[PDB]
RNA sequence: GUGAACAGCCUCUAGUUGAUAGAAUAAUGUAGAUAAGGGAAGUCGGCAAAAUAGAUCCGUAACUUCGGGAUAAGGAUUGGC
RNA sequence: UUUGCUCCACACAAUAUAGAUGGAUACGAAUAAGGCGUCCUUGUGGCGUCGCUGAACCAUAGCAGGCUAGCAACGGUGCACUUGGCGGAAAGGCCUUGGGUGCUUGCUGGCGAAUUGCAAUGUCAUUUUGCGUGGGGAUAAAUCAUUUGUAUACGACUUAGAUGUACAACGGGGUAUUGUAAGCAGUAGAGUAGCCUUGGUUACGAUCUGCUGAGAUUAAGCCUUUGUUGUCUGAUUUGU
């Protein structure tokens, strides 16, 4: 619960972005991925890799992929103030297709 | 139950159903049963 | 680049990414659209909107100051290889 | 719950009073008719009686009602108990049983009262609440936050959530939409350009054909789930 752990998930950005304004789809995808990481790792401090932001914006503001495969690593941080000592870091996995993949524990990184 | 005794020949009619639609309401449902769907469509690539 | 084109649309060099934001997606709006069948019955009034539209070929009336009217009207064709 | 809550009794405090100062004392119906009593032959009966207002009835004497002694009679009345019943229109009252106890002014005595100074409401009722002393009893919820979308401008509404026929994210299946994916192959292809063992071969070629009703998408307010992974005690407030 309050430990370090890395898991790989698939997020259904299609259903999360259904009906969203085109100029807001990619920013909405960023916020939905933050909500996803907060739901699965319980951290308010979610940090998105710039490579993940590139993957989100890869096809413009409206062309967000239907499914994104993310590696979410809940890691502990210790800094100026406590402020949610656990934070989650989200990176892309860079698989060929983000289809037919279940949540797995990484166990190595 | 009704609050009065309706006798209007629209009540008092004995209805016998001849058929009940069970095609999908999630679209323009074409088949009543998966068996009828398989019989119409023949063998598909996934199975059937 | 397309194209007749300094049109529209996309791109290079250069420049900017500046307009208070976040969350929802009721009514009524502003702006943009669609609509069965009918087709101006609406309305002071076809207002608004729709329809037409480029190019090539054919065809083109009354009237006329003989210069026009005229893209009259009305049709056909258009991609790729 | 920094010893909370509630019920009974008691004391002490406040708090006021739409206004106690003997008793709201129960048929129903009619009124050109009735009530009561009585009788029989039980009726729309006979007889008697009454009203002419409650000006009644009951209660009512005692230091705001003290302390005592008797007589008479087994009555009245307060009280706490106790027996059984009836009453739902708002019953929360009505009746009833037995014993105990107090008083009795039904009658006859004994003692007390004063000086509140010639009157001054001259304080006697009931309404809530609080606190303390004992005794009995009980041992939750709601809201925020998260979540749902049968809801929705915001509030509000409807849902779910402490270890499960739980919930969620994925994945699987069903359903549905479109219309046959990429890739590879072809003695398909209008033809065109080369080569020579001149019937083939190489190159270009919209397109066609096969794998392929394939591929893609499918809840975001679709249905379903023996799979995978995870989550499940944060905040505020509420007492008769
Ligand atoms: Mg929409
Ligand atoms: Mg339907
Ligand atoms: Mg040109
Ligand atoms: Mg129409
Ligand atoms: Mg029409
Ligand atoms: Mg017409
Ligand atoms: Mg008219
Ligand atoms: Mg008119
Ligand atoms: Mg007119
Ligand atoms: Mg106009
Ligand atoms: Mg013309
Ligand atoms: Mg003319």
């Amino acid at each position: 619960l309050k430990d370090v752990v890395t898991r790989e998930y698939t997020i259904n950005l299609h259903k999360r972005l259904h009906g969203v304004s085109f100029k807001k789809r990619a920013p909405r995808a960023v916020k939905e991925i933050k909500k996803f990481a907060k739901l699965h790792m319980g951290t308010d401090d979610v940090r998105l890799a710039p490579e993940l932001n590139q993957a989100i914006w890869k096809r413009g503001v409206k062309g967000v992929e239907y499914r994104l495969r993310l590696r979410i690593s809940r890691k502990r941080n210790e800094e100026e103030d406590a402020k949610n000592p656990l934070f989650s870091y989200v990176e892309p996995v860079l698989v060929a297709s983000a289809k037919g993949l279940q949540t797995v524990v990484v166990e190595e990184d | 139950k009704s609050l009065y005794t309706n006798t209007s020949r629209k009540a008092l009619e004995e209805v016998s159903l001849k058929w009940i639609d069970t095609a999908s309401k999630f679209g323009k449902g074409r088949f009543q049963t998966p068996a009828e769907k398989h019989a119409f469509m023949g063998t598909l690539k996934k199975d059937l």
